[PDB]
RNA sequence: CAGGUGGUCAGGUAGAGCAUACCAAGGCGUACGAGAUAACUAUGGUUAAGGAACUCGGCAAAAUGCCCCCGUAACUUCGGG
RNA sequence: AAAUUCCUUGUCGGGUAAGUUCCGACCUGCACGAAUGGCGUAACGACUUCUCAACUGUCUCAACCAUAGACUCGGCGAAA
RNA sequence: CUCGAUGUCGGCUCGUCGCAUCCUGGGGCUGGAGCAGGUCCCAAGGGUUGGGCUGUUCGCCCAUUAAAGCGGCACGCGAGCUGGGUUUAGAACGUCGUGAGACAGUUCGGUCUCUAUCCGCCGCGCGCGUCAGAAACUUGAGGAAACCUGUCCCUAGUACGAGAGGACCGGGACGGACGAACCUCUGGUGCACCAGUUGUCCCGCCAGGGGCACCGCUGGAUAGCCACGUUCGGUCAGGAUAACCGCUGAAAGCAUCUAAGCGGGAAACCUUCUCCAAGAUCAGGUUUCUCACCCACUUGGUGGGAUAAGGCCCCCCGCAGAACACGGGUUCAAUAGGUCAGACCUGGAAGCUCAGUAAUGGGUGUAGGGAACUGGUGCUAACCGGCCGAAAACUU
């Protein structure tokens, strides 16, 4: 009974509930969202159904996309993506060129955002890890963002897999459990999400029914 | 306010500043805030006073210098750090306090500081 | 104009007078005090406005009992019951930091 | 941190055979009737005959 | 305009403002300039916003450029020919074509002139 | 070749000054460059609240800093301090 | 109980919330002692050692900015 | 084994493993009334504090905590850091020696080198393969990360207990530590922003400004990056089990948890939540597009050439970024710049005028200046283009 729409990170700004506190939101414009297929046991091995959402120039897609979106007989848009439902398909709720918005959801309930996080660069283990680092005195001698020691000695005489080091970060799929759902606007088509969604103003986003509520 | 900070202290028991020994709450607990409960030491008190130097008492913090968010997005912050002397039930040692305190004693329920400040912001 | 400007909008209070940093201000606040809503009063100085529309906050200076308050409001906010203007101050900045280590008859200001 | 021994002969090479130029692709101009080939992002300055083709 | 993101040309911040104001007069006073191509890409902008100041064309204005711009003859035809000459073009004043990069270090290079 | 090398001359404004800042006369831009917001290193700068809790140790940094007028302790070899 | 004391962090007192260091004594001086000087001493010390005020990125606990490198392109072109 | 060199204590930084378990979890017995314990068994998922003294390890102590575990890894870790101790040359005390000197006695001082070739590890590309060439969406074999806990309230002053004291089990609220994302708020920073101001020099002078002095200094400060900030998380539910507790039940007419069989049973293990993932060479699935030529030859599952779908380079850019890659756009264009208008930051421009002897003040006037955010605008540059790129059969 997982619910699940496509939308684009608006930004965030502040609002004021009834017993008078401050709730931080994020805007979610939870735009307008056609199917275009549906994942059947029998011809997949799973239940899930196609999202499409995104306005965009017919000029921009090329040939197999169009005829990927001919073939469901509805307008190519921007993106594209699956919503993976349970097994119980139920071969229903959903029909192919259907319309889904933001009135899926409703206020008071509770959502997974999930995106994909700002690029942070090439990054030092202090910044990636959360390492202390050295001390800026008392003698040390250019090690003051290093990370020390990385192994033991001749037992063992390797470097284990897996050990935090310096490396790109960010860019990373991010999905945040249990956002409330202050407010839906049905008019313009956008939810107010309190807390922070993963991601940059612009980025595409996909939110869905909490699982674990 | 951490460990070997220095706190003026808001009310009569005679002594003057405190220096901050563990902040209660917790294992490894960093920072005390209004509404908090300090092991503290006397740093200096009033010649001949009810209370000596050097003698290890509690305290709760009532005013701090870092200004602290509020449910309804309001901050307070005041002048300096301050605290007051309690007895183990929570109950000042001193009969009066000094200055105003801050609304969070309410919910920590500090009720007899709370009625004997001269002002609650 | 903003891209959040058609969701903040709803939210703008009116009844809001013009005042600038350096004035003196009333500012009535509701308090719950158990379960009473009475209004409680902050008498102090404006010393800051940083802008934003309805994220905007102005801060607000007094002393009461020998010691320096200030708090923070955020303009627009539904706790604030009305706030009233009693004078207007003469200042050349839009800060007024340095009001917070002054005391007594060097913390006043000009009156136009 | 010095070489613990020199390197083979395969070895050496494997790394200095990807130390090459990259080509330049070259389009068509046609300056006072004469026809060149420029790199494309300096067509606009052959057409405006800024380019000294020697 | 909108500061560098990275390192600034010429070494600092004040070198790069003196490199810019440098040339500006001579991409005013010659009406085209051959330079490396980071430099041509800095200017623009930066020489667009005076030659707006010259189009507003008041003493107000005339200060303002001088707060840059030390050579009072290219001033004075800034504000004489330049100005009035885009009085009617809005923006959009230069011109940035690519040209060969330069042996010694093979520094990509251009020349930005008025668009006329 | 960022080291070393005796003597002479030595302007202005501010300043006690041959210190220091900006200039004159006179010299020079000194010999790889052009780019680019990676980590990290170096040299600088700023930092909420706390203020030596750091550490072998206040190492390093921060702080004090000028002129004029008051005032100045124990001790002392009577000069000082 | 020392630039000398192994036992030893000797015992007592002060200082600190907490003091193997410090200061004052005790004398059980392993192994002090009178020109290889004994005991003091105002002034002096880039000497050793302990405490305090002030100050601070030393630290809680890190963050940001500029520059020189590191990185890319062209030229020259080593070393263990 | 190492003397043609294997760097020696303590600390920092980064860890990893064992269980002989310190807390949290589950139990048996008890000289277990209850609260609390003792002892033994199972259990390694997570957690296991900050200071004073000492070169220290160790140890004592202070204040907390649910807890302040014990060990291996060259007594882990100096081509990662330090250099307080030890272990050179200086000097002194005690003691020993006639002396030169000596002391696992003491004391003060005392150079820590190296551009990473290979393996290893952290990231990122290029090629090829996956039997035509491509594009979009995907399954999950198998991995990775995470796993903490307190206080208060109801039950209930109930059970228990002479009283004192004081429950099990269930049901709520608020915390501490840790981690992730984010920038609305608070707070920090801010080198092409605004304002004030000192010295000096310059713009012919006044006025107005500019260069240098750490960004000269000082007061602010949007964007971006951030934490001291905001939000969220570690849950619930199944399965098989450890210790342990059983049902049925003989051998052995009784008994027996067991030899046949069937149950309950924990933070341990497997599913469940998050992330990676078909180089998973067993190289997967669902789809959609092109689906087409010409020349030579020893006629070859042969060499070439030209294309389709598609892609790349070039070009204008990015909150994407070391290069590379990734994302967006390229006139049917709002991509960057300019420009106009907002938002916001600064705080009342210049010129003129009035007042004042003057320093200065008032008016014109929420003024002027201005970057990052938003919208309009077709003015500048996104061009008049190059390189890649599609199939022998055969068996049932
Ligand atoms: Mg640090
Ligand atoms: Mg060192
Ligand atoms: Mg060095
Ligand atoms: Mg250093
Ligand atoms: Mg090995
Ligand atoms: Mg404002
Ligand atoms: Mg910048
Ligand atoms: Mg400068
Ligand atoms: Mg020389
Ligand atoms: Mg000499
Ligand atoms: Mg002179
Ligand atoms: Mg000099
Ligand atoms: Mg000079
Ligand atoms: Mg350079
Ligand atoms: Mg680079
Ligand atoms: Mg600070
Ligand atoms: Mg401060
Ligand atoms: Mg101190
Ligand atoms: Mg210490
Ligand atoms: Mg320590
Ligand atoms: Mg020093
Ligand atoms: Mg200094
Ligand atoms: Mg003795
Ligand atoms: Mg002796
Ligand atoms: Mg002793
Ligand atoms: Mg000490
Ligand atoms: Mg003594
Ligand atoms: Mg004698
Ligand atoms: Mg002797
Ligand atoms: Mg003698
Ligand atoms: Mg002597
Ligand atoms: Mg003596
Ligand atoms: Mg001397
Ligand atoms: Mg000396
Ligand atoms: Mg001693
Ligand atoms: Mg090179
Ligand atoms: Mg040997
Ligand atoms: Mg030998
Ligand atoms: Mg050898
Ligand atoms: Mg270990
Ligand atoms: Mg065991
Ligand atoms: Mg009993
Ligand atoms: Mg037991
Ligand atoms: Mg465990
Ligand atoms: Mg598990
Ligand atoms: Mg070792
Ligand atoms: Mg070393
Ligand atoms: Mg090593
Ligand atoms: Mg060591
Ligand atoms: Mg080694
Ligand atoms: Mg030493
Ligand atoms: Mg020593
Ligand atoms: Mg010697
Ligand atoms: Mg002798
Ligand atoms: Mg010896
Ligand atoms: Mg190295
Ligand atoms: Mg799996
Ligand atoms: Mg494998
Ligand atoms: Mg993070
Ligand atoms: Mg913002
Ligand atoms: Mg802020
Ligand atoms: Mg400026
Ligand atoms: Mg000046
Ligand atoms: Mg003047
Ligand atoms: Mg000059
Ligand atoms: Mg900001
Ligand atoms: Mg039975
Ligand atoms: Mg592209
Ligand atoms: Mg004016």
């Amino acid at each position: 009974a997982r619910k699940g729409i496509l939308g684009t990170k608006l930004g965030m700004t502040q609002v004021f509930d009834e017993s008078n506190r401050v709730v931080p939101v994020t805007v979610v414009k939870a735009g307008p969202n056609v199917v275009t297929r549906i994942r059947t046991p029998e011809r997949d091995g799973y239940s899930a159904v196609q999202l499409a959402y995104g306005e965009i120039s017919p000029r921009k897609v090329n040939k197999p996309l169009t005829g990927q979106y001919t073939a469901a007989g509805v307008n190519p848009r921007r993106y594209l993506a699956e919503l993976r439902l349970d097994d119980s398909d139920a071969a229903t709720e959903y029909q192919v060129g259907q319309e889904l918005t933001a009135e899926i959801f409703a206020d008071g309930s509770y959502v997974d955002v999930t995106g994909t996080s700002k690029g942070k660069g090439f990054a030092g283990t202090m910044k990636r890890h959360g390492f202390r680092g050295q001390g800026a005195s008392h003698g040390a001698q250019a090690v003051h963002r290093r990370p020390g020691s990385i192994g033991g000695c001749a037992t063992p005489a390797r470097v284990f897999k897996g050990t935090r080091m310096a490396g790109r970060m960010g860019n990373d799929r991010v999905t945040v459990l249990n956002l409330l759902v202050h407010k839906v606007d049905a008019e313009n088509g956008v939810l107010l999400i309190k807390g922070a969604v993963p991601g940059r103003t612009g980025g595409l986003v996909m939110v869905r029914s909490a699982i674990k509520r | 306010i951490q460990q070997e900070s220095r706190l003026k202290v808001a009310d009569n028991t005679g002594a003057k500043e405190i220096l901050c020994i563990r902040v209660l709450g917790g294992s490894s607990r960093r920072y005390a805030g209004i509404g908090d409960v300090i092991v503290a030491t006397v740093k200096d008190a009033i010649p001949g006073g009810n209370v000596k130097r050097g003698d290890v008492v509690k305290a709760v913090v009532v005013r701090t210098v870092k200004e602290r968010r509020r449910p309804d997005g309001s901050y307070i912050k005041f002048d300096e750090n301050a605290a007051v002397i309690i007895k183990p039930d929570n109950d000042p040692r001193g009969t009066r306090i000094f200055g105003p305190v801050g609304r969070e004693l309410r919910e920590k329920r500090f009720m007899k500081i709370i009625s004997l400040a001269p002002e609650v912001l | 104009m903003n891209r959040l400007d058609f969701v903040d909008k709803p939210s703008l209070r009116d009844d809001i007078p013009a005042f600038n940093p350096g004035d003196t201000i009333n500012v009535h606040v509701k308090v719950i005090e158990g379960a009473k809503e009475r209004l409680q009063v902050f008498k102090g100085v404006v010393i800051r406005r940083q802008g934003g529309g309805i994220r905007e906050t102005f801060t607000v200076r007094k002393e009461s009992y020998g010691v320096g308050v200030e708090r923070t409001f955020p303009v627009h906010s539904p706790n604030i019951d009305h706030i009233e203007v009693v004078t207007r101050g003469d200042v050349r900045r839009a800060k007024l930091y340095y009001l917070r280590e002054l005391r007594g008859k060097k913390a006043k200001i000009k009156e136009k | 941190a010095v070489p613990k021994r020199r390197k083979s002969r395969s070895n050496t090479r494997s790394r200095r055979s990807q130390w090459k130029a990259a080509k330049t692709e070259l389009v068509g101009v046609t300056v006072a009737g004469h026809a060149h080939k420029v790199p494309r992002r300096l067509l606009k300055a052959a057409r405006l005959g800024l380019i000294d083709f020697d | 305009p909108k500061p560098t993101k990275g390192p600034r040309l010429g070494g600092s911040s004040s070198h790069q403002k003196a490199i810019l104001a440098n040339l500006a007069t001579s991409l005013f006073e010659h009406g085209r300039i051959t330079t490396t191509e980071p430099k041509a890409r800095a200017l623009r902008p930066y020489a667009e916003k005076l030659i707006t100041h010259a189009k507003k064309g008041a003493l107000h204005n005339r200060r303002e450029v001088l707060k840059k711009l030390r050579d009072k003859d290219v001033v004075h035809t800034l504000f004489a020919e330049i100005g009035p000459f885009f009085a009617d073009r809005d923006g959009g004043y230069t011109r940035i074509i690519k040209i060969e990069a330069r042996k010694g270090d093979n520094a990509p290079m251009a020349v930005i002139e008025l668009v006329r």
